């Protein structure tokens, strides 16, 4: 059905453009969060290798 | 307070672990003595006197 077809041609470049940008946004939040989980291990192999 | 134990590391234990071992040594040492025996002793003999005073 078309009517959608060219809702399809004039917007979905700003919409397909955005959906990326919110994926990238979110892969951004899991690769920080996913380098400050390292430094809390690190930390803690810290204070048991003084421990010994 | 400290976890089953503390969070990754354990953690900490460079202060309880640090200030602790211990030092060791384990001296796995210091026992029993057997001691050890002397030995006993030297004469083949003779008469001179006292033959003649008795």
């Amino acid at each position: 059905m078309d009517k959608y077809l060219d809702q399809f041609v004039k917007a979905p470049p700003a919409i397909k453009f955005g959906g990326l940008a919110f994926v990238v946004g979110a892969l951004t939040a899991a690769n920080f969060f996913m380098v400050i989980q390292p430094t809390e291990e690190e930390i803690g192999w810290a204070v048991a290798e003084r421990r010994k | 307070c400290e976890e089953p134990p503390a969070p990754a590391p354990p953690p900490a234990k460079p202060k309880a672990a640090a200030a602790v071992p211990v030092k060791a040594a384990p001296t796995e040492t210091g026992a029993q003595a057997a001691p050890s025996y002397s030995y006993v002793y030297n004469p083949v003999g003779k008469r001179d006197p006292f033959r003649s005073p008795i």
